[PDB]
Parts: structure tokens; C-alpha cells; sequence
RNA sequence: ACUAUGGUUUUUAUU
RNA sequence: GGGUGAUUAGCUCAGCUGGGAGAGCACCUCCCUACAAGGAGGGGGUCGGCGGUUCGAUCCCGUCAUCACCCACCA
RNA sequence: GUACGGCCGCAAGGUUAAAACUCAAAUGAAUUGACGGGGGCCCGCACAAGCGGUGGAGCAUGUGGUUUAAUUCGAUGCAACGCGAAGAACCUUACCUGGUCUUGACAUCCACGGAAGUUUUCAGAGAUGAGAAUGUGCCUUCGGGAACCGUGAGACAGGUGCUGCAUGGCUGUCGUCAGCUCGUGUUGUGAAAUGUUGGGUUAAGUCCCGCAACGAGCGCAACCCUUAUCCUUUGUUGCCAGCGGUCCGGCCGGGAACUCAAAGGAGACUGCCAGUGAUAAACUGGAGGAAGGUGGGGAUGACGUCAAGUCAUCAUGGCCCUUACGACCAGGGCUACACACGUGCUACAAUGGCGCAUACAAAGAGAAGCGACCUCGCGAGAGCAAGCGGACCUCAUAAAGUGCGUCGUAGUCCGGAUUGGAGUCUGCAACUCGACUCCAUGAAGUCGGAAUCGCUAGUAAUCGUGGAUCAGAAUGCCACGGUG
């Protein structure tokens, strides 16, 4: 009823002391392998080199900025039936989000190389379209009648 | 109990050991020829493989003290119950139940 | 729950075994069997005898067996000869010689393994059960345990209903890793059901 | 959202 | 005076190959539970009777009885 | 408070007000349980946030019910259904059929003939039923016996047959939940209450405070076991920094530094300080150090448990059979599916597979055993034979991973089931229904539908190693390690 437990700090990279790396690595983990995340790490930085990539001060920490969730809930109950509410999420939430909402959008359909699948992904990651931002807009239409009632 | 199964281990287990524990070789004979194509044996397969009393299988060990089938361990002679009941008693040497 | 004896499951905490020896690989459980033989023989002749434990140590390429008697007159006999008699057969179903050690013990209404013949004892007269653990729990009292737990179940009336009855006195502590308690259960063969008897026994900390 | 009803019988108790 | 349907199990009734006795509720009894519901196996027949046909008639023809139903029965 | 008659009312009614018939309890009062679609309030991988799944496909595999000559017997509220009863040709077997003998497979006392045994032929599915040879041992108050193989008595023997509505024992489980007993006092007419209720606060009756309740027990907590870092004691079949020699091999001298294997000391007490808060107790935060806050973790199981399971782990009251609900054999059934429900494991891929090389163990097991080396051959297998009693050999080039070629969305020339051919072995013997090998063969299948799981850390997720059981064969049952 109060969970709340521990402090898990994690450990960063061993090759540039990055702490966004090390933990992007922990989403493209597949049966406990880190290698195939690995494959597709700086890979996908230097294939955006081939189309669009200009500065890389950041890597990709600014397309998941440009990704950017706003449409979680919660389910709010005195009893039996239920009532939607929407969460103001913490900068650390909207970050392990916008990880997962970026590599599943570029899972979205079957092809060859998943770090050009990505950087096909962060050629789009400076006007967002489909992928990543029109269901986001189709459930924003509840955002403050869910707030009605409190 | 049915006593009847321990008069097969009379025979089996404890009447085996000088005369079925090694036996393969009496057959081998008959594979034992000079040339292919050609036969010396016949028919004698069928008396040097005449035993039917005694066998290679059809070999249950049981337990020694309960007869029984299954959960027996051969290391102490005793069955998973009692293992339990000799070692709670403390009857039973090197064995202990906790505490590491 | 499941009951057991709290001899056994508390073994890892400086408590000697029953039966302390070492056997070679390929005969070990048949050193076991003898093991159990032994006790299955000496059980069957010294019936009469008050003996609360049977101990096997192995030394000297010998079995040496420690018999626990509150009637070691009549396992002697008079004097050391009916022994010489008796120790000829331990030998011969143990296959090797045999010495056997007698230990007299002071207080038999303090063991639980005699306590429980004592209460045996007035289950043949039928004296009123109640009053038939209250006596076994003063006698052990006044014999410097520092608590006792008793049980008796089945056919201890009065009608044709089978009940249980208990009492328990001072400590016990049944959790207390040292307590190094004393336990029994048995059965007083009665003519009509056959009364099952349990009793615990506390002493001190090893 | 709100959320129908439940066939027959059921301890010895001693001094 | 002429036509039409019925009479089969304690109670209500079905009726496809003519060698056929049956469904549910009642009667008996086992399973599951001690019952009951629910499952399953049994007991008990005037298939209204007689004659004819038929290898055999509840089962088809004919006809006697009793009950129902439409007609005729003084002008 | 219905009937009859009266009385009052325009009237529905109001008022007076029976008897016959009928049962073992109705009711007032206070108290303890238990429940609420009452109130407050504790806590949970019940919700919250994350991920991997199950519910399709192909095989394996568990259960019920009907069926059947057996489809053994049990476990259905939430405590049944990979489970008790570990590897179904015959076996093992409870179940079932056709044979056979009834003092009987199993146990003893007496009589009668035989040594125990050893060999060999016929009848028979065999159990066994008939012959033909062989051996005559032990004790010899010298009596004739013992013992052993059977047979015929009188007592008997047999039963995992049926009953936990007969039980002693065994046991599920609330639940690691924090609660429960024994006594004495007091209050109350007494059942009953108190304390065990309250205020902080914990995993906790915790650790303090307090009221008419206060002691002694069983729990909680402790005991015993195990570990992070320093110091010490000690070293082969273990270790190898320095140094001599070298089948150049920690290999041999040798060292004792360093892993490790191991006993012994130090370290951690909420103890220090701040913040909250009865200048309370207790938490939250900070500091030290290798590191706390039941240290992280084991063994952990207080009372009473459901009108609860188990007589198939063992005894045992009762019922019943013995021209058998025996036992000794040959075969069956346990691998019927007319219908009702699940658990696995493998492919459904590409961030992957396939083929061919290569790095790392950890922990067991091993003298009629683990089996090297080298082979004969397409290969299972077969052949020869060393080391090894296991820190000195063998099982055994761990697989994921690291790499190079190659294949590609075609619903997969993937997945290789499945149907054949050629075999190799185990056993009295592989029809159904046995392993393992080589060459053919060719299929369903884009993580899913109502709906729904487990874990907060070496956990969830994922890929290999070993052992017991052992004629030949586990997808069964338990440990060990990499990735995490």
C-alpha cells in the first residue's frame, strides 16, 4: 500500500560515462541480451549521418524531446464502477516513455536493419508525423473533460 | 504387503547376480561365423535363449524394510519416509535435518 | 501441522546422534541394517527391563551398544555371566564382536520413554484418566524437570465416545534451538479402543 | 449504471 | 335413421415400416448425498371384445358395447 | 380482533368479543459471536508502473465422465486435475479373463516318505504333470534322531477388500498472521467484561507512556548456521610473486607473497548528530566503513482450525470371502473418446535462422564402474585398451555469447513434424506400443478472442551443465552456472 522501496541508481557507460545510454540499452534488452542493443548504438546516430544528422552535442536526446508523451491515465473508484483521470508525469516518467514510444514506432512494420529502421525514425524526430503523435491527439480530446468532477 | 512379490525378488535380484549380470557373450556365439552369406548355427538360438524363470530384465531391487517400489535410496537402505523417521530419531550417522 | 521429534530437526545444534559411526561405501546400509537389528533383538529380550534408550557406538573394529536401563539387574543377570550368553547373539547378527556397555538410570518417572509405561501401568485398572497425567506430571516435578506437556486420545471413559485430554505444566520452549527436549508417543492396548499417549519433557539449555 | 434468490434433518455432557 | 373420432400403464395420452408394447408424474431401487433435485435400471398392461385376413392383429377389414361430435326424427 | 347477536355511523368501518382446533415454546432484559448493499481504521505484488507470458499452430502431458471383460483407488468450494503410485512389449498391477491348487506364495507344533541337491527326456500356453540317471552329507547316552524338501491332520494362514460416521497415528492450512494459555484480583444478579481496550510507533502485544488489573508460560525477538574488509594460525593431490634447473609443462626444486580451502579476532549498538514528535518512545535524513537499520539471508510454524482429507506408509474395532474380492502362469487393461477442462515446450523470426570455427566454467558422478587414445564404417554401433579408489585419470572442446560465409517477407525450399528406404542394438520377444543413425519425404504457422497471470534484484526475462530412477528409451523429478 506504499511502494516506495529501495533507491536503484543504476551504472553508466563504460566508454563515455552516459547515463541516458546505459539505460537505452536496457529497452532494446531482448531475453537478457544486451550485444543486439549494442549492434544498433551509435549505428543509428552514424546512419542519420547519411540522410539528415546535423550536430550531434546531444546524440539523441533531443529527439526524445521532440517525442513527447502527455496522454497517461489513471483509474479513480469509491467502488465498483470506475472514473478516468489524467497524470501530469515527472521529467524521469516522460523520458522512460518516450524510449519506448520511439523504438515501438519503429517496430511498427517488418524490415532489414533496426538501426536504419531507427534512423529513418530520427530522420522524422524534427516534425514527428503518424508514428508517435496521431493517436496522442485522438485521447487529448478527453484531457480536461476526465478533470470535470475531480 | 502380498508377499508374493518378495518370492519373485527371491528369484530375480537375489538369484541373478551369478548368471544373468553377465550373460550377452552366450548369445554372441551365434552371431560367431567364418564367412558372410553363409550359416553353421540355425535353430540352436532358440534353446541358448530357453530361460524363462530368470532374466537380464523384470529386475525390481524394492526396498529393503517396506517392499516397496518407488522412493527407495540405495545409499542408506531406507525408503523417503524412513529417512525421515531414522534421521528425527538420530539413528542414522552423518545424516542431519537443518541447520546448515 | 506436522509434529516429529524435536531430537532430530534440532541435530545441527550440538546435540550427539543415536548411532555415531563410519562405514565403507559399499556396505554402509547393510552396517545400517545391522543397526536396526540389533534393537529389534535386545527390544524383544530385555521386554521387562525399563530401557528408555539403545546408543550405538562402533570402536575397536567392534560394536560396543550403550543400553539406557532402569532393571539392569536382570539384563547382568547375577553376576556377568547370562551377559556372555546374550552378547554371543548381538555379535552374530551384527558380524562383529560385541562388548555392550549397561548405564543405570536414576530417575525413570523424568524420561518421557518410561513415563509413558508409568502412565500405561493404571490405564490396565482404569483409574480416572484426569487424575492419571496430573500424577505422571507431579512425579516429574518433584524429579527436577523445570516443565512437562502431556497427551492421552481415545476411549478414556465412560460411553462409547473416543476424547482427547492434555494438561501442561512450566516450560517447554518447542522453538528454543538448545532446549534439548524429551519426547515419546505410544499406546497402553486397552480391551476396547486402545489409548494413544503422548509426553514432552523440558530439563535446561544442554 | 445498477447487481433476482437459496428445498428436508443435524454433539456426548458424566460425577 | 345416416356419417366422424375414441376405448393402450395408477393419471394424461402417442401410434411408420405388421414380429410392437412406450413417454412423463405415481410404484421399487442403485449412483452422487442421509434425503431431494438430477442421472440410471426395474415392477405393473383388457392396446374395449369377438370374427376374418396375416407366418404374427394394438397395428388392416367387419361388427357388438359405452362416450363425444355434425345431421334426420310432430308441422 | 376472525365469527354470531347487540350498540354508534349515510358508509368504509369502530366497539363489545368467543369456542372448537393446535404446539413446545413465545416474550422482556443484558451479554458474546457473525454479517451488512453501516461507520472509522491497519496491510497485501489484490490496485499503482514496467516487462515477459497464457487464450491460435504442432507434439508432449495431467484430470473428470460415460463406456468396458479392466479402463486400478483416492483428492471438486476458493486447500482436486505434472499429483500420491520415477522411467507400461512380458513385467512391476491394485484392475480383468482362461487355466491350477485349497493347512495354501507366507508361519509354527505332529505323523509319513524323502538328504539338500546335481543331470536329462516327454505332455502342457505355462503353472506344472509323467519318466530315466546321479548324490545319501550332519548327530550317533548309541535310542534312533536332527535338519532340510514336501505331503496329510487339528488349531490356523491370506486380503494395497469396504469403512477416518469406530480410531491410535500421519496431514492440508489461516500464516510469519501477531496472536494465545495458566492463575489471582475486581466489576456484573449472572453469561460476561477487564487485562489482550487507549496514545505514539514496528515485520511484531514491537519500544516507551497510561486505566482496575498484576504475575508465570507458548509465540514475536533470541539460540545455531552463512557473508562483505583488515589481522593471525596452517598448506598437498591446491596456490605461484621472486629465484635455480627445465619432456619448456607450476613441470621439479622451492617460496608462503597471492587466489583458495579453512579455524580464530576486529566491525554495527539506533550507538553519534540533525528534523519531526508527550525536553517521551520511535522514525526519516546525515556521518563513518567493505557495508547497517528484523544487517543482507537460512531453520523459520503459539492456540484453535472444515459437520475437511489419509485404514495404499503402519497398527486396529466392525462387515465379508476362502469350491475365493487368494496364489502360481499365459494373455489383457492401465496408449476405448460417442464429450468436458487445463499445464508445458518448439516454430510463428529478421534486433533472426542455417552452416562452420572459437572463449569461459559451476556443481555432481565414477574399480563386474567413468571410460581416454587410436579406429572399422555414411553413422547409431562395434573393436582394442590406458588412467582412476578420485584436488593426481574419465564422464567433458559448456550453450547462450564472439566471428565468417549464406538465407530473406515468399505468409517462409523456414519449420522438418510426418510418411518410406537402408540400418544398428537391447530382450524369450519390438503387430499396436522400443531406442538411435544415414538417404529420401514434405505441413500447420505473421504472439493472438471474450478474458487473464508472476516478480521490485541476481528477482522477472533467457540459454546451457549434472544426478537419482536404469534390459532399451523421459518433454517426468531435483540441484549447478553464463547473460540479466
Amino acid at each position: 500500500r506504499r511502494r516506495v522501496i529501495g533507491q536503484r541508481k543504476i551504472l553508466p557507460d563504460p566508454k563515455f560515462g552516459s547515463e541516458l545510454l546505459a539505460k537505452f540499452v536496457n529497452i532494446l534488452m531482448v531475453d537478457g541480451k544486451k550485444s543486439t542493443a549494442e549492434s544498433i548504438v551509435y549505428s543509428a546516430l552514424e546512419t542519420l549521418a547519411q540522410r539528415s544528422g546535423k550536430s550531434e552535442l546531444e546524440a539523441f536526446e533531443v529527439a526524445l524531446e521532440n517525442v513527447r508523451p502527455t496522454v497517461e491515465v489513471k483509474s479513480r473508484r469509491v467502488g465498483g464502477s470506475t472514473y478516468q483521470v489524467p497524470v501530469e508525469v515527472r521529467p524521469v516518467r516522460r523520458n522512460a516513455l518516450a524510449m519506448r514510444w520511439i523504438v515501438e514506432a519503429a517496430r511498427k512494420r517488418g524490415d532489414k536493419s533496426m538501426a536504419l529502421r531507427l534512423a529513418n525514425e530520427l530522420s522524422d524526430a524534427a516534425e514527428n508525423k503518424g508514428t508517435a503523435v496521431k493517436k496522442r491527439e485522438d485521447v487529448h480530446r478527453m484531457a480536461e473533460a476526465n478533470k470535470a468532477f475531480a | 504387503a502380498k508377499q508374493s512379490m518378495k518370492a519373485r525378488e527371491v528369484k530375480r535380484v537375489a538369484l541373478a547376480d551369478k548368471y544373468f549380470a553377465k550373460r550377452a557373450e552366450l548369445k554372441a556365439i551365434i552371431s560367431d561365423v567364418n564367412a558372410s552369406d553363409e550359416d553353421r548355427w540355425n535353430a540352436v538360438l532358440k534353446l541358448q535363449t530357453l530361460p524363462r524363470d530368470s532374466s537380464p530384465s523384470r529386475q525390481r531391487n524394492r526396498c529393503r524394510q517396506t517392499g516397496r517400489p518407488h522412493g527407495f535410496l540405495r545409499k542408506f537402505g531406507l525408503s523417503r519416509i524412513k529417512v525421515r523417521e531414522a534421521a528425527m530419531r538420530g539413528e542414522i550417522p552423518g545424516l542431519k535435518k537443518a541447520s546448515w | 501441522g506436522q509434529k516429529v521429534h524435536p531430537n532430530g530437526i534440532r541435530l545441527g545444534i550440538v546435540k550427539p546422534w543415536n548411532s555415531t559411526w563410519f562405514a565403507n561405501t559399499k556396505e554402509f546400509a547393510d552396517n545400517l541394517d545391522s543397526d536396526f537389528k540389533v534393537r529389534q533383538y535386545l527390544t524383544k529380550e530385555l521386554a521387562k527391563a525399563s530401557v528408555s534408550r539403545i546408543v550405538i557406538e562402533r570402536p575397536a573394529k567392534s560394536i560396543r551398544v550403550t543400553i539406557h536401563t532402569a532393571r539392569p539387574g536382570i539384563v547382568i543377570g547375577k553376576k556377568g555371566e547370562d551377559v556372555e550368553k546374550l552378547r554371543k547373539v548381538v555379535a552374530d547378527i551384527a558380524g562383529v564382536p560385541a562388548q555392550i556397555n549397561i548405564a543405570e538410570v536414576r530417575k525413570p518417572e523424568l524420561d518421557a520413554k518410561l513415563v509413558a509405561d508409568s502412565i500405561t501401568s493404571q490405564l490396565e485398572r482404569r483409574v480416572m484418566f484426569r487424575r492419571a497425567m496430573k500424577r505422571a506430571v507431579q512425579n516429574a516435578m518433584r524429579l527436577g524437570a523445570k516443565g512437562i506437556k502431556v497427551e492421552v486420545s481415545g476411549r478414556l471413559g465412560g460411553a462409547e465416545i473416543a476424547r482427547t485430554e492434555w494438561y501442561r505444566e512450566g516450560r517447554v520452549p518447542l522453538h528454543t534451538l538448545r532446549a534439548d527436549i524429551d519426547y515419546n508417543t505410544s499406546e497402553a492396548h486397552t480391551t476396547y479402543g486402545v489409548i494413544g499417549v503422548k509426553v514432552w519433557i523440558f530439563k535446561g539449555e544442554i
